[PDB]
RNA sequence: GCGUUGGAUUGUUCACCCACUAAUAGGGAACGUGAGCUCCCUACUGAUGAAUGUUACCGCAAUAGUAAUUGAACUUAGUACGAGAGGAACAGUUCAUUCGGAUAAUUGGUUUUUGCGGCUGUCUGAUCAGGCAUUGCCGCGAAGCUACCAUCCGCUGGAUUAUGGCUGAACGCCUCUAAGUCAGAAUCCAUGCUAGAACGCGGUGAU
RNA sequence: AGCGAAACCACAGCCAAGGGAACGGGCUUGGCAGAAUCAGCGGGGGCUUGUG
C-alpha cells in the first residue's frame, strides 16, 4: 500500500479538519474561505460537454454526481492568531452573545441534565456599550496576522436528529485586518448563504471522514480540484428543472434520498463523489489557489437531473409519472 | 561513507603485516 | 514524460493564471456583499417590527 | 538490402572499442567477491564476466559485419562504385579479418572457461580471467589498423547518394566546366556549385524530376580527360540503364578545345554505344559532324539564358526513355472567385478565425451563426427536448394547433354524452 | 474508456469474407504489464491471432486483428449500457486496410470512429 | 480545381464528410483546417454543415443524398436532426429512414439522378428514395463486391469504380448511369476509392497521398478542366 | 436525447438506466431494467406475461386505440424551429396528458362495471 | 526520483529463441521468505488508558511519513530540414496505461428482507393454513458483503548537480572561479497530503 | 459466572557501532526512554573490480 497514508488510523472527530487554507489576494475585499454542509447521496447527470479538442465535444455526457446539503451558515465569534517563532498562536477569540440552543448545546456532552449556563456571564461582559468587549477586539485588530471566523450549522434546518451543532474555523482572504474584523463585527449572529461563496462552474476541493467498515477506514481525506456543477436555493421550487427539461420537480428523489430527507433547503453539486457517506460531515475549501486548465475554464450546460427513486430502481421520476403510465387503480378510486 | 575507527583485528592486523615488512628487507 | 514537480507545467501553467476565474471571483464577491448584506437590512426590518 | 546506406552503427578505433566492452564486464556485472566464498561461487562468478565480455566483443562485431554491405552480392554498378572510391580488396580483408576475429573471441571464451571450471584457489581463479581478457584484448589492438579505415568508409558510404538503376535516368556528363552545373541548377532543385576551375565536383550529383505524370532522375559526372576520378564517370554510363547527355561548347568558355570533345566521343566510343546517346551544344563547323559518324548521334544549337530552349532537351530526352438529360452546377460557385493563400484582402477562414482567437485545439468550434433560419434573433437556440416522461420531438410537427383543435371538437362531444359520472 | 471481455486465450469469430472462421488470441497490443494477470482486449483493439479453422492461405500466420463484437457489457457515454451475442473479430494488416471486402454481423461505433476504412468496410453499423 | 487536404491526418476525407452540388457535411473535432479546405473551394454560396451523426465524427459514409434531399440513419438523435433542418434551405429535403442497416454511405451511390443500392434492402426504401431525391433507383453490385458507396464515387460528370471491376461491368453499367466508368484508385493504390475521395460536378477533394497519375485520371473523367 | 419504449416493458428507459441488447440481425433490443432482460434470455413472450403493457394492449385492460394515443407517433420529419410553434406544445403537452388520464379514468369505469 | 514481461525445455536445467512494451539494468540483505516450496522474549499494525484546577469547545505544529507514472492523438506540418526518399520539435490541447486515494449512480459472484410466485418429500376428515425439509429446488429481488468487473480525483515555489555563461584575477595576454555573479536535472528542500508529542503549547465557555 | 492444571524457571530482555578469537545478553561510545493494558501477523530467536 501507499506509505504517506500512515498512520492509518482513526481520526480525532466526524468532523475532519481543513489542514491548509487559501493564500491571500489584498487588493479583494473580505471573503470567506470555505463552507460546510452534509453528504446526500449520489445522482446521475448528463450534459452537453462543451469541451474543446475533445472526441466527445458536444456529445451528450453521462456522468455520476454527489449532492451535498448545505444550509445558511452563521458567525457566532471572530479569532486573531498572531505570527510566532512557533507558528500560529490564537491570542484571543471574542464571540457574539446571542448564541442558539445548538451552538450551546456542542459545550455540553450532556444537555438532558445541564443547567443551560454556558455563555451567560459572558453576554453580561456584553451588556454596555461595549468596553471589554470592543477592547479584545482592538487587541485583534492591532496584531494578529490571519483573522478566522467561528460559525456552526444550521442542524435544526436539517433532516438529520444529531441536533448538535458543528463548530468549524474558517478564515478570510479579504485583505487588510482592518476590514477583516469590521466585517465579522457586522456579521454576528447573521446568517452566511452558500451561493455567496461559491459559483458553479468551479473548482473546489472537499474534505470528509471516510467510510468505516470494521483497523481499516475511518480516516480523514482531502480530495482535490472537483467541479461545483450546480448551486441550487430552497426557497426556488424546481431545483431538478434545467434550462432544457424545465418540468417542475426537485433534485430529491421520490421519497427522498437515501437513508436522507427531503432537501428542504440550499444544495451543492459536485462533480464525482466526495469521500465519506451520507449524514457525514464534509468542508468545503476554494481550491489554495487558480488552477487555470480548460478541465476548470469551461462553463457547463447542464441538460437533465436523474430525479428517480434509487430506493430498488426507478422508472419513473415525479408522482406525475406514475399515474400517467399506470392510470388509475384500486385505493384511489 | 568510509569510517575513521580502526577495528583492533587491523589495528593489531597492521603490526602484523608491519612485523612481515621487517623480515622480507633482511633477506 | 513530465512529472507535476517537472519544469514544463510549473510555466504553462503560470502565464493563465490571471485568466477569467480571477474576476468571476470578484463577480461573485459582490453577491456576498449583496444578499448576505440584505440579510442583515432584513433583519434590521424584523427589529423596526420590534421598535414600533 | 536496399540502395541508401546511413543507417550503420558508429565503429569506435579500437582502444575506445575496448572501453566501451572492457567497461561493460564491470558496470553490468557484479565486481566484488569475498576469499572465504565456497570456491563454486567464485568459478561462477568470473564465467559471469569473461563469458559476458565474451559476447560484448561479438555482439559489436555482429553490428559492423551485417551493418556494412558486401561488396559483390550487391549491383554490378554499386561493386564498381565502391571500388573507384575504396580498395575494394582492402575492404574485402576488412570484412575477412573481423570475420577471423569474431571467430577469435569466440575461441577465447570456450577455451579460458572450460579452464576456470578446474580453477582451484582464488588466485587461479582470478588471473584465468585476466588471462581471458587479456587474449581478448590482444585481438582488437591488432584491429587498429582496418577500424580506422572502417570509420572513414562509414562515413563515405553514410553520405552516398542512393540512386536506383531500374529507374529512368539520364547521365549528364562532358568536359570540366563547360555549363552542365549550370544545366542542372534550373531543370531541377538540387545545389550544384558553379566554379571557373578544373574538378568542382568530385562525385555524383542526382537531380530529381517528373515529366508526363512519371519519375525522372538526372545524374551529374565529374569529367573526363587511369585515375580514380575519372574512373567513376566512366563507369557512370557504362552500367546505369541511361541516355547520355553529353555537352560541348561552341564558344572561348571551358578552356578545352571543340576539337579534344571529338576525340573524347571516339576513345570512349566502346560502352556508350548500346544506349542512344544525345548530343547538345551551348574546319570549326565541319569537325561537329565527324561525331556524327556514330550510329546515335543528335545536335542542337541551345541558349540557356532563356528557359525554353533548355527545357526542350528535357522534353526530346523524356520521349527518348519512354520506347527503349444534363447535369447541374449552381451559379453562384462559377461568379466566386478561387482562393488566394497570399492575398491581403479576402473572405476569413475558420483557420484564420481560431488563430486570432488563439491556438487551434483551445477555440470550441460554435455550430451557432452558421445556419439559416427565418428571424435570426433566436439564433441563440433554446429548446425544451423532454417534457414529463415524453420526448418534445414526439409531438412536434408543424400545424399541431389545428390537430390538437380537432381533438378540442372531440371532447365536446364526449362530455354531453356522460362518460364523467 | 470501454471494458475488457476477450482475454489472453479467446475463441473470437470471423466476422469479414476472407475465408477464416475463428481466431485464436495470443496477445494484447498496447497492454499494461499486470501482476498476477494477464492482460484483456476490447473493442476496436488490435490483436496478435492465429487462425484455427480456415483456409492453407491464412493458416500457419500470425497476424494483427481488429476486434468489432464484444459481448460483455461495456459503457457508453450516451447513458446505456450495451453487448454483442458473440466475441468476434476481423483481421487487417499494420495499416488499416480490410483484407475483407464485406463485414457479416453488426460492427460496434467505439471501434468505428477510431478506424477509418473499417468505417467504410462495415455492413451493418450498430 | 481538385484540391488536396486532410483530416486527423487520414487519407480518407470521404469517410469524414460529404459533398454534393448545394451542401456539404463535416464533423466537428479540435481541427479546423478540413472545414477551412472546402471554405477556400466553395466559399459562401453553398452550405458547408457542422454536424455528427449519432454522436459520431463518421458522417459521409453513414449518409447519402444530392441536390433535392438527405439521407440520415435510424441512429440518428433529434438534436442532429434539428440542426440539419436550421441550416438547410427548402430546395434540399431531410428524412430519416428506419432500418436494418446504418450504413447509408456504404449503401446508397448516389447523384442528382442515378441511385445504386443494395441487393438486400427492404421495398420502403426503394419507394422512400425515388420519392424525396426524384431519382431512379437500381438494385446492383460492382465486380462481386456487396457494398456500392464504398467501392464507387459518383456525381453527375463522371464515375470511378476499384481496379477491380470486369470490362463487362464497366461498359454495361455506363448504361445505367448514362455517363462512361474508368476502373482506378485513389489514395496511392487503395482498393475502397468512394470514401477515399468526394466528388460532385465542379469540385474534387482527396487524400494527401493521392499521386499525380492517380490525379490525372480525376481529372479526366470527372472533367474538371 | 431520446425516451425510449422498452421491447418488454413498452415502460420509459432513461438515459444511465437499462441494458441495451444488439442482435447478429441488427436493431435495437432496450430495456428498462435486468429483470426484463433476464426473462428475455428464456426466450419468454412478452403478451403472455401480465405486468407489462404487450398484454394490456391485446387483452383489453387499456386502450390500444385512441385520438390522444395517435399524437405521440415516432416523429420523422424535422421542422424549421420557431419560438412561438414550441411555446405552444408546452400548453399542448399538458392539455393532452389531461384527456390520455380522464379516457383512460372512462375506459376504468368501463371496466368496473359488472360488480354492481 | 519512478519503472523493469510472457511461452516450448527438468536422464543429473548447469543451453536458447519470436511475442509485446518506453525499457523489459545488474546486485546485496548467507543456511534471505527449506519449521510459504519441487502457553521462552520482543519488533511491528492498531486500540484504550491514570496523571499534570476540573470539564468542554475551537486550534497551533515540534516531529515522522509522503506520490504519482508512462505513452499516443489533434494543431504547430507535410513547415523547418533534404537531390528525393523521408520527416521534427517548443508553445496550445485530448485521452489512455500502471500505481494510489476515494466512491455505489449503473454493472456484477452476491442474500439467512431466509422478500414474493411455482413445484415436491410429508400430511392435518378435504378445500384453506404451509406445520416441517442439517439453509428443499427454480424464477427474480431491494438492503447489505463487495470488485478494473465499474465512476471521480491525483500540486507549485525555492535551492542545486552535470552543463552553458557574465565580470575577472592569479600570471602587464587569456581563462565560467580564486573573491564575485546569471540560468539550469524526473534531484534536493519547501508548498500541498497523513498523524499529532499520550510528560509540546494557546485561546475561549461554566461556579 | 463457577471449578482449575502442567511443562518450564540463574537473572533480565530497545536499537547503532566497537568490543581481536566462526562469543555477544550484561561492558565502551551514542540514539534514546514516562505509569497501566487489550487485539493482530504467523515476523525474527581494510579482502575485491579492466586490459594474459
Ligand atoms: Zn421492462
Amino acid at each position: 500500500g501507499h506509505l504517506g497514508f500512515l498512520p492509518r488510523k482513526r481520526a480525532a472527530s466526524i468532523r475532519a479538519r481543513v489542514k491548509a487554507f487559501p493564500k491571500d489576494d489584498r487588493s479583494k475585499p473580505v471573503a470567506l474561505t470555505s463552507f460546510l454542509g452534509y453528504k446526500a447521496g449520489m445522482t446521475t447527470i448528463v450534459r452537453d460537454l462543451d469541451r474543446p479538442g475533445s472526441k466527445f465535444h458536444k456529445r451528450e455526457v453521462v456522468e455520476a454526481v454527489t449532492v451535498v446539503d448545505t444550509p445558511p451558515v452563521v458567525v457566532v465569534g471572530v479569532v486573531g492568531y498572531v505570527e510566532t517563532p512557533r507558528g500560529l498562536r490564537s491570542l484571543t477569540t471574542v464571540w457574539a452573545e446571542h448564541l442558539s440552543d445548538e451552538v450551546k448545546r456542542r459545550f455540553y456532552k450532556n444537555w438532558y441534565k445541564s443547567k443551560k449556563k454556558a455563555f451567560t456571564k459572558y453576554s453580561a461582559k456584553y451588556a454596555q456599550d461595549g468596553a471589554g468587549i470592543e477592547r479584545e477586539l482592538a487587541r485583534i485588530k492591532k496584531y494578529a496576522s490571519v483573522v478566522r471566523v467561528l460559525v456552526h450549522t444550521q442542524i435544526r434546518k436539517t433532516p438529520l436528529a444529531q441536533k448538535k451543532a458543528h463548530l468549524a474555523e474558517i478564515q478570510l482572504n479579504g485583505g487588510s485586518i482592518s476590514e477583516k474584523v469590521d466585517w465579522a463585527r457586522e456579521h454576528f449572529e447573521k446568517t452566511v448563504a452558500v451561493d455567496s461563496v461559491f459559483e458553479q462552474n468551479e473548482m473546489i476541493d472537499a474534505i470528509a471522514v471516510t467510510k468505516g467498515h470494521g483497523q481499516r477506514g475511518y480516516h480523514s481525506r482531502t480530495s482535490i480540484n472537483h467541479k461545483i456543477y450546480r448551486v441550487g436555493k430552497g426557497d426556488d421550487e424546481a431545483n431538478g428543472a434545467t434550462s432544457f427539461d424545465r418540468t417542475k420537480k426537485t433534485i430529491t428523489p421520490m421519497g427522498g434520498f437515501v437513508h436522507y430527507g427531503e432537501i428542504k433547503n440550499d444544495f451543492i453539486m459536485v462533480k464525482g463523489c466526495i469521500p465519506g457517506n451520507r449524514k457525514r460531515i464534509v468542508t468545503l475549501r476554494k481550491s489554495l489557489y487558480t488552477n487555470t486548465s480548460r478541465k476548470a475554464l469551461e462553463e457547463v450546460s447542464l441538460k437533465w437531473i436523474d430525479t428517480a427513486s434509487k430506493f430498488g430502481k426507478g422508472r419513473f421520476q415525479t408522482p406525475a409519472e406514475k399515474h400517467a403510465f399506470m392510470g388509475t387503480l384500486k385505493k384511489d378510486l | 561513507r568510509q569510517s575513521r575507527r580502526t577495528s583492533t583485528k587491523l589495528k593489531e592486523g597492521i603490526k602484523k603485516k608491519a612485523s612481515a615488512h621487517r623480515k622480507k628487507e633482511k633477506k | 514524460a513530465k512529472s507535476l514537480r517537472a519544469s514544463s507545467h510549473l510555466n504553462a501553467k503560470s502565464v493563465k493564471r490571471r485568466g477569467v476565474f480571477q474576476k468571476a471571483v470578484d463577480a461573485r464577491e459582490q453577491r456576498i456583499s449583496d444578499k448576505l448584506k440584505e440579510d442583515l437590512l432584513k433583519q434590521k426590518l424584523e427589529d423596526l417590527k420590534k421598535k414600533e | 538490402m536496399q540502395l541508401s546506406w546511413k543507417d550503420i552503427p558508429t565503429v569506435a578505433p579500437a582502444n575506445d572499442l575496448l572501453d566501451i566492452v572492457l567497461n561493460r564486464t564491470q558496470r553490468k556485472t557484479p565486481t566484488v567477491i569475498r576469499p572465504g566464498f565456497k570456491i563454486t561461487r567464485i568459478r561462477a562468478f568470473y564465467m559471469r564476466k569473461v563469458k559476458y565480455t565474451g559476447e560484448g566483443f561479438v555482439e559489436k562485431f555482429e553490428d559492423i559485419l551485417k551493418g556494412f554491405p558486401n561488396i559483390n552480392d550487391v549491383h554490378p554498378f554499386h561493386r564498381d562504385l565502391m571500388d573507384t572510391l575504396y580498395e575494394k580488396n582492402h575492404y574485402k580483408i576488412s570484412l575477412a579479418a573481423i570475420s577471423r576475429a569474431k571467430s577469435l573471441v569466440e575461441q577465447v571464451a570456450r577455451d579460458y572457461v572450460r579452464l576456470l571450471k578446474f580453477g582451484q584457489s582464488l588466485f587461479q581463479c582470478k588471473q584465468l580471467k585476466r588471462a581471458a581478457l587479456g587474449r581478448m584484448a590482444t585481438i582488437v589492438k591488432k584491429l587498429r589498423d582496418p577500424l580506422a579505415y572502417l570509420e572513414q568508409v562509414r562515413q563515405h558510404i553514410g553520405r552516398l547518394p542512393s540512386i536506383d538503376p531500374n529507374t529512368r535516368t539520364l547521365l549528364i556528363c562532358g568536359y570540366p566546366n563547360v555549363g552542365k552545373s549550370s544545366f542542372l541548377r534550373c531543370i531541377t532543385k538540387s545545389d550544384v556549385d558553379v566554379q571557373p576551375y578544373a574538378f568542382t565536383t568530385k562525385s555524383l550529383y542526382v537531380g530529381h524530376f517528373d515529366y508526363k505524370y512519371l519519375r525522372f532522375q538526372a545524374i551529374d559526372t565529374p569529367g573526363i580527360l587511369m585515375n580514380n576520378i575519372e574512373m567513376q564517370s566512366i563507369y557512370a554510363i557504362a552500367h546505369l540503364r541511361s541516355c547520355v547527355l553529353y555537352f560541348m561548347d561552341l564558344s572561348e568558355q571551358c578552356g578545352f578545345t571543340i576539337e579534344a570533345q571529338v576525340k573524347l566521343f571516339h576513345s570512349i566510343k566502346p560502352l556508350f554505344a548500346n544506349k542512344s546517346v544525345m548530343v547538345v551544344i551551348n574546319e570549326r563547323a565541319q569537325l561537329l559532324e565527324s561525331v556524327k559518324e556514330v550510329p546515335g548521334v543528335e545536335i542542337m544549337t541551345s541558349s540557356c539564358q532563356l528557359e525554353e530552349n533548355v527545357m526542350e532537351v528535357r522534353n526530346k530526352a523524356c520521349e527518348k526513355l519512354l520506347a527503349s438529360r444534363t447535369p447541374f452546377i449552381p451559379e453562384s460557385v462559377k461568379n466566386l472567385k478561387k482562393y488566394d493563400p497570399e492575398d491581403p484582402n479576402r473572405r476569413k477562414l475558420a483557420r484564420d478565425i481560431e488563430a486570432e482567437n488563439g491556438g487551434a485545439g483551445v477555440f470550441n468550434v460554435n455550430l451557432k451563426d452558421k445556419y439559416l433560419l427565418e428571424d435570426d434573433e433566436w439564433k441563440n437556440d433554446i429548446m425544451p427536448e423532454i417534457l414529463d416522461g415524453k420526448n418534445v420531438y414526439d409531438f412536434l410537427d408543424p400545424e399541431i394547433a389545428a390537430k390538437l383543435q380537432a381533438l378540442e371538437e372531440e371532447e365536446e362531444k364526449l362530455e354531453n354524452e356522460g362518460f364523467y359520472n | 474508456r470501454i471494458s475488457l471481455g476477450l482475454p489472453v486465450g479467446a475463441i473470437m469469430n470471423c466476422a469479414d469474407n476472407s475465408g477464416a472462421r475463428n481466431l485464436y488470441i495470443i496477445a494484447v497490443k498496447g497492454s499494461g504489464s499486470r501482476l498476477n494477470r494477464l492482460p484483456a482486449a476490447s473493442l476496436g483493439d488490435m490483436v496478435m491471432a492465429t487462425v484455427k479453422k480456415g483456409k492453407p492461405e491464412l493458416r500457419k500466420k500470425v497476424m494483427p486483428a481488429i476486434v468489432v463484437r464484444q459481448a460483455k457489457s461495456w459503457r457508453r457515454r450516451d447513458g446505456v449500457f450495451l453487448y454483442f451475442e458473440d466475441n468476434a473479430g476481423v483481421i487487417a494488416n499494420p495499416k488499416g486496410e480490410m483484407k475483407g471486402s464485406a463485414i457479416t454481423g453488426p460492427v460496434g461505433k467505439e471501434c468505428a470512429d477510431l478506424w477509418p476504412r473499417v468505417a467504410s468496410n462495415s455492413g451493418v453499423v450498430v | 480545381m481538385a484540391t488536396r487536404t486532410q483530416f486527423e491526418n487520414s487519407n480518407e476525407i470521404g469517410v469524414f464528410s460529404k459533398l454534393t452540388n448545394t451542401y456539404c457535411l463535416v464533423a466537428v473535432g479540435g481541427s479546423e483546417n478540413f472545414y477551412s479546405a472546402f471554405e477556400a473551394e466553395l466559399g459562401d454560396a453553398i452550405p458547408i454543415v457542422h454536424t455528427t451523426i449519432a454522436g459520431t465524427r463518421i458522417i459521409g459514409r453513414m449518409t447519402a443524398g444530392n441536390r433535392r434531399g438527405l439521407l440520415v440513419p435510424t441512429q440518428t438523435t433529434d438534436q442532429e436532426l434539428q440542426h440539419l433542418r436550421n441550416s438547410l434551405p427548402d430546395s434540399v429535403k431531410i428524412q430519416r429512414v428506419e432500418e436494418r442497416l446504418s450504413a447509408l454511405g456504404n449503401v446508397i451511390c448516389c447523384n442528382d439522378y442515378v441511385a445504386l443500392v443494395h441487393p438486400d434492402i427492404d421495398r420502403e426504401t426503394e419507394e422512400l428514395i425515388s420519392d424525396v431525391l426524384g431519382v431512379e433507383v437500381f438494385r446492383q453490385t460492382i465486380s462481386g463486391n456487396i457494398l456500392v458507396g464504398s467501392y464507387c464515387s459518383l456525381s453527375n460528370q463522371g464515375g470511378l469504380v476499384h481496379p477491380q471491376t470486369s470490362v463487362q461491368d464497366q461498359e454495361e453499367l455506363s448504361s445505367l448511369l448514362q455517363v462512361p466508368l474508368v476502373a482506378g484508385t485513389v489514395n496511392r493504390g487503395s482498393s475502397v476509392v468512394g470514401a477515399g475521395m468526394v466528388v460532385n460536378d465542379y469540385l474534387a477533394v482527396t487524400g494527401l497521398d493521392t499521386t499525380a497519375p492517380e490525379l490525372s485520371v480525376i481529372e479526366s473523367i470527372f472533367r474538371l478542366q | 436525447m431520446r425516451i425510449y419504449q422498452c421491447h418488454f416493458c413498452s415502460s420509459p428507459c432513461y438515459p444511465g438506466h437499462g441494458i441495451m441488447f444488439v442482435r447478429n440481425d441488427a436493431k435495437e433490443f432496450r430495456f428498462c431494467r435486468s429483470k426484463c432482460h433476464k426473462a428475455f434470455k428464456q426466450r419468454r413472450n412478452p403478451r403472455k406475461l401480465k405486468w407489462t403493457k404487450a398484454f394490456r394492449k391485446a387483452a383489453g385492460k387499456e386502450l390500444a386505440v385512441d385520438s390522444t394515443l395517435t399524437f405521440a407517433q415516432r416523429r420523422n420529419v424535422p421542422v424549421r424551429y420557431n419560438r412561438e410553434l414550441v411555446a405552444t406544445t408546452l400548453k399542448a403537452m399538458a392539455r393532452i396528458e389531461e384527456i390520455r388520464q380522464k379516457r383512460e379514468r372512462a375506459f376504468y369505469k368501463n371496466r368496473m362495471r359488472g360488480n354492481k
